[PDB]
Protein backbone atom coordinates (compact mmCIF):
# COMPACT_ATOMS: atom_id res chain seq x y z
CA UNK A 1 0.00 0.00 0.00
CA UNK A 2 1.76 3.13 -1.22
CA UNK A 3 0.26 6.23 -0.17
CA UNK A 4 0.52 10.42 -0.71
CA UNK A 5 0.34 12.84 1.85
CA UNK A 6 0.01 16.50 1.09
CA UNK A 7 0.73 19.45 3.91
CA UNK A 8 -0.14 22.68 4.59
CA UNK A 9 -2.05 25.11 2.16
CA UNK A 10 -1.48 28.20 0.07
CA UNK A 11 -2.00 31.69 0.48
CA UNK A 12 -0.35 34.37 -2.04
CA UNK A 13 -0.30 37.56 -3.10
CA UNK A 14 0.05 37.68 -6.75
CA UNK A 15 3.91 38.02 -8.38
CA UNK A 16 5.03 35.49 -5.29
CA UNK A 17 6.84 32.08 -4.97
CA UNK A 18 4.71 28.83 -4.30
CA UNK A 19 5.79 26.34 -2.94
CA UNK A 20 4.40 23.05 -2.09
CA UNK A 21 5.33 19.52 -0.58
CA UNK A 22 4.56 15.85 -0.66
CA UNK A 23 5.61 12.84 1.31
CA UNK A 24 5.66 9.12 0.14
CA UNK A 25 4.73 6.13 2.47
CA UNK A 26 4.69 2.73 1.79
CA UNK A 27 7.78 3.17 -0.61
CA UNK A 28 11.38 3.86 -0.72
CA UNK A 29 13.71 6.21 -3.13
CA UNK A 30 16.90 5.21 -1.94
CA UNK A 31 16.02 1.29 -2.51
CA UNK A 32 18.07 0.32 -5.77
CA UNK A 33 17.28 -3.28 -5.15
CA UNK A 34 15.30 -4.55 -7.95
CA UNK A 35 14.17 -8.24 -7.30
CA UNK A 36 9.99 -7.80 -8.76
CA UNK A 37 7.54 -5.91 -9.94
CA UNK A 38 8.61 -2.45 -11.98
CA UNK A 39 11.99 -0.53 -11.37
CA UNK A 40 11.81 2.36 -9.34
CA UNK A 41 12.85 4.42 -11.94
CA UNK A 42 9.67 4.10 -13.96
CA UNK A 43 8.35 5.92 -11.49
CA UNK A 44 6.99 9.37 -12.24
CA UNK A 45 6.70 12.00 -9.28
CA UNK A 46 3.75 14.47 -10.62
CA UNK A 47 2.35 17.47 -10.03
CA UNK A 48 -1.70 18.21 -11.11
CA UNK A 49 -3.60 21.17 -10.97
CA UNK A 50 -7.77 21.62 -10.99
CA UNK A 51 -9.30 25.23 -11.27
CA UNK A 52 -12.93 25.41 -9.95
CA UNK A 53 -14.58 26.27 -13.83
CA UNK A 54 -11.42 24.30 -15.45
CA UNK A 55 -10.54 20.55 -16.74
CA UNK A 56 -7.50 18.73 -14.88
CA UNK A 57 -4.39 20.37 -16.05
CA UNK A 58 -0.48 17.50 -15.70
CA UNK A 59 2.04 20.33 -14.68
CA UNK A 60 5.05 18.17 -14.43
CA UNK A 61 6.75 15.04 -13.09
CA UNK A 62 10.29 14.36 -11.99
CA UNK A 63 11.79 10.54 -11.94
CA UNK A 64 14.02 9.15 -9.10
CA UNK A 65 17.12 10.46 -10.90
CA UNK A 66 16.59 13.96 -11.08
CA UNK A 67 15.25 14.25 -14.63
CA UNK A 68 12.48 16.57 -14.83
CA UNK A 69 9.29 17.09 -17.15
CA UNK A 70 7.25 20.36 -17.37
CA UNK A 71 3.49 21.31 -19.33
CA UNK A 72 5.10 24.03 -21.76
CA UNK A 73 2.51 26.34 -20.42
CA UNK A 74 3.52 26.35 -16.95
CA UNK A 75 7.64 25.14 -17.88
CA UNK A 76 9.39 28.88 -17.66
CA UNK A 77 8.05 29.47 -13.88
CA UNK A 78 8.14 25.61 -12.52
CA UNK A 79 10.81 23.77 -10.67
CA UNK A 80 10.41 20.22 -9.46
CA UNK A 81 12.77 19.00 -6.76
CA UNK A 82 12.93 15.45 -4.96
CA UNK A 83 14.82 13.83 -1.92
CA UNK A 84 15.33 10.52 -0.94
CA UNK A 85 16.68 11.13 2.78
CA UNK A 86 13.21 12.47 3.38
CA UNK A 87 10.98 10.09 0.54
CA UNK A 88 9.69 13.47 -0.42
CA UNK A 89 8.79 15.86 -3.96
CA UNK A 90 8.35 19.42 -4.49
CA UNK A 91 7.30 21.93 -6.60
CA UNK A 92 7.89 25.66 -6.84
CA UNK A 93 6.09 28.13 -8.94
CA UNK A 94 7.27 31.52 -9.66
CA UNK A 95 5.53 34.59 -10.55
CA UNK A 96 2.12 33.10 -9.38
CA UNK A 97 -0.97 34.95 -10.37
CA UNK A 98 -4.84 35.11 -9.79
CA UNK A 99 -4.82 32.44 -12.69
CA UNK A 100 -3.33 29.65 -10.29
CA UNK A 101 -5.80 29.47 -7.71
CA UNK A 102 -6.84 25.73 -7.56
CA UNK A 103 -6.24 22.35 -5.56
CA UNK A 104 -3.14 21.11 -6.44
CA UNK A 105 -2.44 17.06 -6.51
CA UNK A 106 0.64 14.66 -6.36
CA UNK A 107 0.60 11.66 -7.95
CA UNK A 108 2.61 8.72 -9.23
CA UNK A 109 2.65 7.97 -12.60
CA UNK A 110 4.12 4.70 -14.21
CA UNK A 111 5.70 3.93 -17.37
CA UNK A 112 7.22 0.96 -17.57
CA UNK A 113 8.52 -1.29 -20.66
CA UNK A 114 10.45 -4.24 -18.34
CA UNK A 115 9.75 -5.93 -15.73
CA UNK A 116 10.25 -8.85 -13.51
CA UNK A 117 7.57 -11.21 -13.28
CA UNK A 118 4.20 -9.61 -13.51
CA UNK A 119 3.71 -5.78 -14.21
CA UNK A 120 1.60 -4.47 -11.35
CA UNK A 121 -1.73 -3.25 -12.68
CA UNK A 122 -1.68 0.79 -12.73
CA UNK A 123 0.80 1.02 -15.69
CA UNK A 124 0.40 4.16 -17.98
CA UNK A 125 -1.30 6.08 -15.29
CA UNK A 126 -1.38 8.16 -12.42
CA UNK A 127 -2.24 5.21 -10.31
CA UNK A 128 -1.61 6.63 -6.73
CA UNK A 129 -2.92 10.18 -5.89
CA UNK A 130 -2.44 12.44 -2.91
CA UNK A 131 -5.54 14.19 -1.22
CA UNK A 132 -5.23 17.98 -2.79
CA UNK A 133 -4.09 21.33 -1.25
CA UNK A 134 -5.64 24.27 -1.66
CA UNK A 135 -4.14 27.14 -2.90
CA UNK A 136 -5.19 30.97 -3.23
CA UNK A 137 -3.44 33.44 -4.97
CA UNK A 138 -5.25 36.86 -5.08
CA UNK A 139 -4.48 40.66 -4.04
CA UNK A 140 -7.58 40.62 -0.93
CA UNK A 141 -6.37 40.52 2.62
CA UNK A 142 -7.32 37.59 4.84
CA UNK A 143 -10.97 38.97 5.89
CA UNK A 144 -13.81 37.20 8.06
CA UNK A 145 -17.37 37.42 7.13
CA UNK A 146 -20.16 39.59 8.02
CA UNK A 147 -23.30 37.15 8.93
CA UNK A 148 -26.65 38.95 7.70
CA UNK A 149 -29.94 36.87 8.75
CA UNK A 150 -32.43 36.36 6.04
CA UNK A 151 -35.24 36.61 8.28
CA UNK A 152 -38.13 34.20 7.45
CA UNK A 153 -40.98 36.12 6.48
CA UNK A 154 -44.80 35.39 4.90
CA UNK A 155 -42.14 35.07 1.54
CA UNK A 156 -40.57 32.67 2.90
CA UNK A 157 -44.04 30.44 4.01
CA UNK A 158 -44.98 27.09 2.57
CA UNK A 159 -47.51 25.41 4.34
CA UNK A 160 -46.50 25.47 7.89
CA UNK A 161 -42.76 25.23 6.75
CA UNK A 162 -40.66 28.44 6.76
CA UNK A 163 -37.16 28.73 5.31
CA UNK A 164 -34.65 31.01 7.26
CA UNK A 165 -30.99 31.57 6.31
CA UNK A 166 -27.85 33.06 6.75
CA UNK A 167 -26.12 35.44 4.12
CA UNK A 168 -22.10 34.91 4.61
CA UNK A 169 -20.75 37.51 2.58
CA UNK A 170 -17.50 39.44 1.81
CA UNK A 171 -14.77 36.69 3.25
CA UNK A 172 -11.33 35.69 2.27
CA UNK A 173 -10.05 32.99 1.63
CA UNK A 174 -12.39 29.58 1.73
CA UNK A 175 -13.26 28.15 3.45
CA UNK A 176 -15.71 28.27 6.08
CA UNK A 177 -17.98 25.95 8.15
CA UNK A 178 -21.84 26.78 8.84
CA UNK A 179 -23.52 24.83 11.94
CA UNK A 180 -27.27 25.60 13.14
CA UNK A 181 -27.83 25.42 16.65
CA UNK A 182 -24.42 24.34 17.87
CA UNK A 183 -24.65 21.57 15.41
CA UNK A 184 -28.42 20.39 17.09
CA UNK A 185 -30.35 21.37 13.81
CA UNK A 186 -29.18 18.89 10.50
CA UNK A 187 -32.12 18.43 9.06
CA UNK A 188 -33.40 20.11 6.16
CA UNK A 189 -29.98 22.68 5.94
CA UNK A 190 -28.39 23.15 3.01
CA UNK A 191 -24.99 25.10 2.16
CA UNK A 192 -24.44 26.69 -0.60
CA UNK A 193 -21.17 26.35 -2.58
CA UNK A 194 -19.27 29.81 -1.98
CA UNK A 195 -19.28 32.50 -5.21
CA UNK A 196 -16.25 34.87 -5.71
CA UNK A 197 -17.43 38.25 -6.56
CA UNK A 198 -15.25 40.69 -8.63
CA UNK A 199 -14.12 42.24 -5.55
CA UNK A 200 -11.89 39.10 -4.54
CA UNK A 201 -14.03 38.10 -1.89
CA UNK A 202 -16.21 35.15 -1.12
CA UNK A 203 -20.32 35.00 -0.55
CA UNK A 204 -22.32 32.03 0.01
CA UNK A 205 -25.68 31.62 1.72
CA UNK A 206 -27.17 28.74 4.57
CA UNK A 207 -30.46 28.13 4.69
CA UNK A 208 -32.68 26.02 6.69
CA UNK A 209 -36.54 25.00 6.66
CA UNK A 210 -38.87 24.58 10.08
CA UNK A 211 -41.73 25.06 11.04
CA UNK A 212 -43.22 27.58 11.23
CA UNK A 213 -45.10 27.66 14.49
CA UNK A 214 -41.94 26.75 16.16
CA UNK A 215 -40.61 30.40 14.82
CA UNK A 216 -42.09 31.41 18.01
CA UNK A 217 -41.08 29.28 20.44
CA UNK A 218 -37.30 28.37 19.50
CA UNK A 219 -34.49 30.09 18.91
CA UNK A 220 -32.46 30.09 16.05
CA UNK A 221 -28.54 30.63 15.50
CA UNK A 222 -25.84 29.96 12.99
CA UNK A 223 -22.44 29.48 13.77
CA UNK A 224 -20.30 31.04 11.22
CA UNK A 225 -16.24 29.45 11.47
CA UNK A 226 -13.86 31.24 9.29
CA UNK A 227 -10.10 29.63 10.20
CA UNK A 228 -8.13 31.63 8.06
CA UNK A 229 -9.51 34.84 10.33
CA UNK A 230 -9.91 33.18 13.54
CA UNK A 231 -12.92 34.15 13.78
CA UNK A 232 -16.28 32.48 14.97
CA UNK A 233 -19.80 34.63 15.04
CA UNK A 234 -23.26 33.20 16.06
CA UNK A 235 -25.69 35.35 14.24
CA UNK A 236 -29.31 34.92 15.59
CA UNK A 237 -32.38 34.92 12.93
CA UNK A 238 -35.07 36.78 14.16
CA UNK A 239 -38.31 36.76 11.93
CA UNK A 240 -40.14 39.72 10.32
CA UNK A 241 -42.85 40.68 8.18
CA UNK A 242 -43.10 42.02 5.01
CA UNK B 1 0.30 23.40 -29.63
CA UNK B 2 1.50 19.80 -30.55
CA UNK B 3 -0.69 18.48 -27.76
CA UNK B 4 -3.18 16.07 -28.64
CA UNK B 5 -6.76 17.32 -27.21
CA UNK B 6 -9.55 14.93 -25.67
CA UNK B 7 -13.03 15.65 -25.65
CA UNK B 8 -15.48 13.80 -23.61
CA UNK B 9 -19.65 13.17 -24.43
CA UNK B 10 -21.81 13.74 -22.67
CA UNK B 11 -21.43 16.98 -20.22
CA UNK B 12 -24.11 15.25 -18.04
CA UNK B 13 -25.55 11.37 -18.18
CA UNK B 14 -28.71 11.36 -16.10
CA UNK B 15 -29.25 7.34 -14.93
CA UNK B 16 -30.55 5.70 -12.60
CA UNK B 17 -28.90 2.64 -10.49
CA UNK B 18 -28.82 -0.74 -12.01
CA UNK B 19 -28.58 0.81 -15.39
CA UNK B 20 -25.73 0.77 -17.85
CA UNK B 21 -23.44 3.96 -18.52
CA UNK B 22 -21.64 4.64 -21.34
CA UNK B 23 -19.44 7.50 -21.68
CA UNK B 24 -17.16 8.37 -24.74
CA UNK B 25 -13.55 10.32 -24.82
CA UNK B 26 -12.81 11.65 -28.67
CA UNK B 27 -8.88 12.21 -29.15
CA UNK B 28 -8.02 15.08 -31.66
CA UNK B 29 -5.60 12.82 -33.88
CA UNK B 30 -5.41 9.06 -33.05
CA UNK B 31 -3.61 7.88 -29.67
CA UNK B 32 -1.87 4.16 -29.05
CA UNK B 33 -4.81 2.06 -26.74
CA UNK B 34 -1.71 1.48 -24.32
CA UNK B 35 -1.67 5.57 -22.97
CA UNK B 36 -5.55 5.87 -22.80
CA UNK B 37 -6.65 6.29 -19.25
CA UNK B 38 -9.79 7.10 -17.35
CA UNK B 39 -10.25 8.28 -13.37
CA UNK B 40 -12.88 8.30 -11.45
CA UNK B 41 -13.36 11.77 -9.16
CA UNK B 42 -15.88 12.49 -6.16
CA UNK B 43 -16.09 16.56 -4.31
CA UNK B 44 -13.56 16.43 -1.61
CA UNK B 45 -11.89 13.20 -2.74
CA UNK B 46 -8.59 11.92 -4.53
CA UNK B 47 -8.82 11.17 -7.96
CA UNK B 48 -8.51 7.26 -8.45
CA UNK B 49 -7.78 5.36 -11.43
CA UNK B 50 -10.22 2.71 -13.11
CA UNK B 51 -8.77 1.97 -16.54
CA UNK B 52 -5.06 1.98 -17.80
CA UNK B 53 -3.18 0.74 -20.18
CA UNK B 54 -4.42 -1.67 -22.74
CA UNK B 55 -7.92 -1.35 -21.02
CA UNK B 56 -6.65 -3.19 -17.91
CA UNK B 57 -8.71 -2.46 -14.98
CA UNK B 58 -6.23 -0.75 -12.03
CA UNK B 59 -6.06 -1.87 -8.23
CA UNK B 60 -9.52 -2.51 -6.45
CA UNK B 61 -11.52 -1.81 -9.54
CA UNK B 62 -14.46 -3.86 -9.95
CA UNK B 63 -15.44 -6.25 -12.56
CA UNK B 64 -18.00 -3.71 -13.80
CA UNK B 65 -15.86 -0.81 -15.60
CA UNK B 66 -14.73 -2.30 -18.80
CA UNK B 67 -13.09 -0.12 -21.35
CA UNK B 68 -12.72 0.19 -25.49
CA UNK B 69 -11.44 2.22 -27.88
CA UNK B 70 -10.35 2.63 -31.61
CA UNK B 71 -7.38 5.07 -30.82
CA UNK B 72 -10.01 8.38 -31.62
CA UNK B 73 -12.62 7.44 -29.65
CA UNK B 74 -12.14 5.34 -26.30
CA UNK B 75 -15.38 4.34 -24.37
CA UNK B 76 -15.62 3.77 -20.42
CA UNK B 77 -19.13 1.63 -19.78
CA UNK B 78 -20.05 0.95 -16.29
CA UNK B 79 -22.15 -2.56 -16.98
CA UNK B 80 -24.89 -1.57 -14.00
CA UNK B 81 -24.34 1.60 -11.66
CA UNK B 82 -23.88 1.22 -7.79
CA UNK B 83 -24.79 4.03 -5.80
CA UNK B 84 -21.13 4.74 -5.49
CA UNK B 85 -20.53 4.83 -9.11
CA UNK B 86 -22.23 8.61 -9.20
CA UNK B 87 -19.42 10.83 -9.90
CA UNK B 88 -17.53 12.57 -12.48
CA UNK B 89 -15.47 10.52 -14.81
CA UNK B 90 -12.36 11.86 -16.87
CA UNK B 91 -10.17 10.31 -19.68
CA UNK B 92 -6.00 11.62 -20.30
CA UNK B 93 -3.53 10.24 -22.70
CA UNK B 94 -0.64 9.30 -20.41
CA UNK B 95 2.53 7.80 -21.69
CA UNK B 96 2.34 8.95 -25.69
CA UNK B 97 3.85 12.16 -25.47
CA UNK B 98 4.07 15.31 -22.74
CA UNK B 99 1.58 17.31 -21.64
CA UNK B 100 -0.49 14.33 -20.82
CA UNK B 101 -3.67 16.19 -20.81
CA UNK B 102 -7.15 15.57 -19.81
CA UNK B 103 -10.79 15.69 -21.03
CA UNK B 104 -13.23 18.23 -19.33
CA UNK B 105 -15.23 15.97 -17.53
CA UNK B 106 -18.71 13.65 -17.86
CA UNK B 107 -21.16 13.81 -14.84
CA UNK B 108 -23.17 11.03 -14.08
CA UNK B 109 -26.35 12.05 -12.37
CA UNK B 110 -29.02 10.42 -10.44
CA UNK B 111 -32.56 10.23 -12.93
CA UNK B 112 -35.91 10.81 -10.79
CA UNK B 113 -39.05 12.36 -11.29
CA UNK B 114 -39.39 15.63 -12.05
CA UNK B 115 -39.50 18.30 -8.57
CA UNK B 116 -40.52 21.56 -8.95
CA UNK B 117 -38.57 24.01 -6.87
CA UNK B 118 -40.26 26.15 -3.79
CA UNK B 119 -39.56 29.57 -4.36
CA UNK B 120 -38.93 31.62 -1.34
CA UNK B 121 -37.41 35.34 -0.92
CA UNK B 122 -35.44 37.08 1.57
CA UNK B 123 -35.15 40.86 2.09
CA UNK B 124 -32.05 42.87 2.95
CA UNK B 125 -31.48 42.64 6.78
CA UNK B 126 -31.14 46.53 8.71
CA UNK B 127 -27.33 45.35 9.66
CA UNK B 128 -26.26 45.44 6.04
CA UNK B 129 -28.28 48.46 5.07
CA UNK B 130 -26.59 50.07 7.77
CA UNK B 131 -23.06 49.36 6.19
CA UNK B 132 -24.42 50.76 2.73
CA UNK B 133 -25.30 47.47 0.53
CA UNK B 134 -29.11 45.52 -0.01
CA UNK B 135 -29.04 42.41 -0.85
CA UNK B 136 -31.77 40.03 -1.39
CA UNK B 137 -32.22 36.39 -1.73
CA UNK B 138 -34.23 34.25 -3.88
CA UNK B 139 -33.72 30.33 -2.91
CA UNK B 140 -35.63 27.77 -4.69
CA UNK B 141 -35.62 24.27 -2.56
CA UNK B 142 -35.38 20.80 -3.75
CA UNK B 143 -35.66 20.35 -7.27
CA UNK B 144 -35.37 18.21 -10.52
CA UNK B 145 -33.84 18.54 -13.17
CA UNK B 146 -30.83 20.90 -12.36
CA UNK B 147 -32.26 23.25 -15.55
CA UNK B 148 -33.85 26.26 -14.03
CA UNK B 149 -33.80 29.99 -14.79
CA UNK B 150 -33.91 32.88 -12.27
CA UNK B 151 -34.57 36.39 -13.00
CA UNK B 152 -34.38 39.67 -11.13
CA UNK B 153 -36.85 42.48 -11.63
CA UNK B 154 -36.80 45.90 -9.89
CA UNK B 155 -39.90 48.05 -11.07
CA UNK B 156 -41.13 45.23 -13.90
CA UNK B 157 -37.51 46.03 -15.29
CA UNK B 158 -35.33 43.05 -15.24
CA UNK B 159 -31.58 43.08 -13.97
CA UNK B 160 -28.10 41.93 -15.30
CA UNK B 161 -24.52 41.85 -14.00
CA UNK B 162 -25.68 42.64 -10.17
CA UNK B 163 -26.39 39.26 -9.31
CA UNK B 164 -24.62 35.73 -8.35
CA UNK B 165 -26.25 31.73 -8.58
CA UNK B 166 -25.47 28.73 -6.40
CA UNK B 167 -26.66 25.51 -6.79
CA UNK B 168 -26.00 22.52 -4.03
CA UNK B 169 -24.25 19.24 -4.99
CA UNK B 170 -27.21 16.70 -5.87
CA UNK B 171 -28.39 15.52 -2.42
CA UNK B 172 -28.11 11.49 -0.71
CA UNK B 173 -31.95 11.76 0.29
CA UNK B 174 -34.23 12.79 -2.17
CA UNK B 175 -31.47 13.23 -5.48
CA UNK B 176 -33.09 17.13 -5.47
CA UNK B 177 -30.94 20.16 -6.27
CA UNK B 178 -31.04 23.74 -4.38
CA UNK B 179 -30.34 27.13 -5.76
CA UNK B 180 -29.25 30.43 -4.09
CA UNK B 181 -29.43 33.98 -5.93
CA UNK B 182 -28.08 36.97 -4.42
CA UNK B 183 -29.27 40.25 -5.81
CA UNK B 184 -26.84 43.15 -4.45
CA UNK B 185 -27.47 46.62 -4.73
CA UNK B 186 -25.62 49.81 -3.16
CA UNK B 187 -28.27 51.20 -0.61
CA UNK B 188 -28.93 54.23 -2.90
CA UNK B 189 -29.64 52.51 -5.82
CA UNK B 190 -31.51 49.67 -3.42
CA UNK B 191 -33.77 52.81 -1.58
CA UNK B 192 -34.48 54.73 -5.36
CA UNK B 193 -37.12 51.53 -5.73
CA UNK B 194 -40.24 49.75 -4.28
CA UNK B 195 -40.98 46.35 -5.75
CA UNK B 196 -38.67 43.69 -5.66
CA UNK B 197 -39.30 40.60 -7.64
CA UNK B 198 -37.48 36.67 -8.07
CA UNK B 199 -39.33 35.25 -11.02
CA UNK B 200 -38.50 31.28 -11.61
CA UNK B 201 -38.65 28.96 -14.81
CA UNK B 202 -38.46 25.34 -14.67
CA UNK B 203 -39.83 22.43 -16.08
CA UNK B 204 -42.22 21.38 -13.04
CA UNK B 205 -43.90 24.69 -13.61
CA UNK B 206 -46.44 25.43 -16.02
CA UNK B 207 -45.69 28.78 -15.57
CA UNK B 208 -43.30 30.96 -13.97
CA UNK B 209 -43.76 31.86 -10.42
CA UNK B 210 -43.17 35.40 -8.75
CA UNK B 211 -41.92 36.25 -5.60
CA UNK B 212 -42.05 40.20 -4.63
CA UNK B 213 -42.09 42.34 -2.07
CA UNK B 214 -42.41 45.98 -1.82
CA UNK B 215 -39.36 47.48 0.00
CA UNK B 216 -42.10 49.68 1.95
CA UNK B 217 -43.57 46.68 3.71
CA UNK B 218 -40.27 45.68 5.52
Amino acid sequence: QVQLQQWGAGLLKPSETLSVTCAIYGDSLSDYSWKWGVSRDDYYWTWIRQSPGKRLEWIGEINRGGNTKYNPSLSSRVKMSIDASKNQFSLRMRSVTDTDTGIYYCARGRRSRQWIGDLPPGNQGLDVWGQGTTVIVSSASTKGPSVFPLAPSSKSTSGGTAALGCLVKDYFPEPVTVSWNSGALTSGVHTFPAVLQSSGLYSLSSVVTVPSSSLGTQTYICNVNHKPSNTKVDKRVEPKSC
Amino acid sequence: VHEIVLTQSPVTLSLSPGERATLSCRASQSVSSSYLAWYQHKPGQAPRLLISDVYRRASGVPDRFSGSGSGTEFTLTISRLEPEDFAIYYCQQYGSSPPYTFGQGTKVEIKRTVAAPSVFIFPPSDEQLKSGTASVVCLLNNFYPREAKVQWKVDNALQSGNSQESVTEQDSKDSTYSLSSTLTLSKADYEKHKVYACEVTHQGLSSPVTKSFNRGEC
